[PDB]
């Protein structure tokens, strides 16, 4: 069924396992028309595919050019990133292929249900746990790949950088959880936190800075202050 | 007008003819059903006074045979048989007749209920989803569960509907996944209608006969498959305007039928919102919607 507190250990096993986020497919900007009606400009959005075990994002670019005389855009990018992923399943070979796939909104279920028919054996899961995925559009070097494509686009990254040659997968993406939740309530700030230091640096094949593992802990301890203080900053507490 | 004579009542029960029902004593001097209309497929149903577990019945048709019931003891139910000698038989309900032993099926002239319920059932294709094939009428009850149901365990025991599943690859063709699950046009047209029923006949009959043994035996795949036929068309953006014209019909007297007091566990709130007020068809069913609207307004 679906995925929740009680099972944190099943997301770091051996069952090869991804995440579906669909929040970044389909983006739009609103704006007046010059009759003072509104209107939408789409642009670039991203399919967030990430297997929590191993870090690789399948970063799939969604060119505004998907859009083009379609109509009910919200529901069709649910069934094109359906599409898209059940694409990605039959490119990898069968023992790279998930045994599970969890969707982080309700609504992909029945279209990746429908995409993945010819794959009876792949689970397909909700989740309760309220993941921060939407923030990945403000990871500099993913938003700058999506905003440049000039077509559709596939391309991979490890979310994760080179943390796993000292952490565990459970600790990594806890870590990267709390970064894009930080990064979701209060972008300015969490920036700021990442790259206050001008000798830390962010490596050419990276997204986050070299961070040693004392400053990490500096680091975490910082994102947590922010999460906390703007959750009183909005309730007043 | 024929005849289903019984041997005996020796147990109370509560006995059902088509849309009819009455109560019989234990050892009361009854003998059966007479009257009955031809040109129809009938249902004679049983409840028990000691035990409401199970409802159960025979489908049949008065001009595949002369049928009567006889009470077995050993297996505890009124069974239905089939006379051969058709002399024998004559004699038989000729002597109930004269010592007025039997109840008239109690038809009012005005009263086309029964015709609307079973306007498209035929006796040929109940035998096909309720295989047992050395008789000529088919035995149902409460119990029983579907081929699909026993999908998700007697198969000899089962009721064959058709299946109908609209998350399968035989109603989503591939590269039109979004369409054919959005409209199922296809699937109710070219996989269901031309493929495997032929006709929106066979498609209704099955569809009315699923309706009837939800109702008399609240059968609940039977009630699962009434709801997923109505549910296929009116997921449907393209139907032929006389099924959709004769699905109002269908759906009104079987609707007008229901007891009162059962619509909360015959009626699937999901499915006849959605008919009604969101998919294609939801401005298409004026009769149904109305009777529905005035008669089970909680419902929706
Ligand atoms: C916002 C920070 O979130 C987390 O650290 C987090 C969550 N949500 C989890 C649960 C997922 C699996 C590892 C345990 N840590």
């Amino acid at each position: 069924g679906a995925m929740n507190s009680s099972n944190y250990a099943e997301l770091f096993n051996n069952d090869i396992k991804l995440f579906v986020d669909d929040t970044n497919v389909y983006r739009v900007t609103v704006h007046k028309t010059f009759e003072g009606n509104v209107a939408t400009k789409a642009i670039n959005g991203c399919i967030f595919t990430l297997n929590p075990k191993t870090g690789h994002l399948f970063l799939k670019i969604i060119h505004t050019s998907v859009w083009a005389g379609q109509k009910r855009l919200s529901q069709l990018a649910k069934w094109k990133t359906a599409e898209e992923v059940s694409a990605l399943v039959r490119s990898l070979p069968k023992e790279e292929q998930p045994k599970q796939i969890i969707v982080t909104r309700k609504a992909m279920l029945d279209p990746l249900e429908v995409h993945m028919l010819d794959f009876p054996n792949i689970a397909i899961r909700p989740t309760e746990l309220r993941l921060p995925f939407s923030a990945a559009m403000s990871i500099d070097k993913l938003s700058d790949v999506v905003m440049k494509a000039t077509e559709p686009q596939m391309v991979l990254f490890n979310i994760y950088d080179d943390w796993l040659d000292r952490i565990s997968s459970y600790t990594a993406f806890s870590r990267l959880t709390l970064l894009l939740r930080a990064l979701k309530t209060n972008e300015e700030s969490a920036k700021m936190i990442l790259l206050s230091d001008p000798t830390i640096t962010i490596k050419s094949y990276h997204l986050w800075p070299s961070f040693t593992d004392e400053q990490w802990i500096t680091i975490e301890s910082q994102m947590r202050d922010l999460i906390l203080t703007e959750y009183g900053r909005k309730y007043n507490v | 007008m024929n005849t289903v004579p019984f041997t005996s009542a020796p147990i109370e029960v509560t006995i059902g003819i088509d849309q009819y029902s009455f109560n019989v004593k234990e050892n009361q001097p009854f003998h059966g059903i007479k009257d009955i209309p031809i040109g129809h497929v009938h249902v004679i149903h049983f409840q028990h006074a000691d035990n409401s577990s199970m409802r159960y019945g025979y489908w049949f048709d008065c001009r595949m045979g002369n049928f009567y019931i006889q009470y077995d003891p050993k297996d505890g139910l009124y069974k239905m048989m089939e006379e051969r000698d058709g002399a024998k038989f004559e004699n038989i309900v000729h002597n109930f007749k004269e010592r007025q032993m039997m109840v008239s099926y109690p038809k009012i002239d005005e009263d086309d209920t029964w015709y609307n319920l079973t306007e498209f059932v035929q006796m040929d294709k109940i035998r096909k989803i309720v295989r047992k094939d050395e008789n000529q009428f088919s035995y149902v009850d409460s119990s029983m569960t579907t081929v699909q149901e026993n999908e998700l365990s007697d198969p000899a025991h089962s009721l064959n509907y058709t299946v109908i599943n609209f998350k399968s690859r035989e109603a989503i063709r591939p590269g039109h996944e979004m369409e054919d699950f959005l409209d199922k046009s296809y699937y109710l047209n070219t996989v269901m209608l031309q493929g495997i029923f032929k006709n929106s006949s066979n498609y209704f009959g099955e569809l009315q006969f699923a309706f009837l043994n939800a109702m008399f035996f609240g059968n609940y795949g039977s009630s699962l498959q009434w709801h997923a036929m109505i549910e296929l068309i009116c997921s449907s953006a393209t139907v032929p305007k006389h099924m959709l014209d004769k699905l109002d019909e269908i759906l009104y007297y079987q609707i007008k039928t229901l007891p009162e007091q059962y619509s909360d566990i015959l009626l699937n709130e999901r499915v006849w919102n959605i008919c009604l007020y969101s998919s294609f068809q939801k401005n298409s069913l004026h009769n149904t919607e109305k009777i529905m609207e005035n008669k089970y307004p909680e419902l929706l």
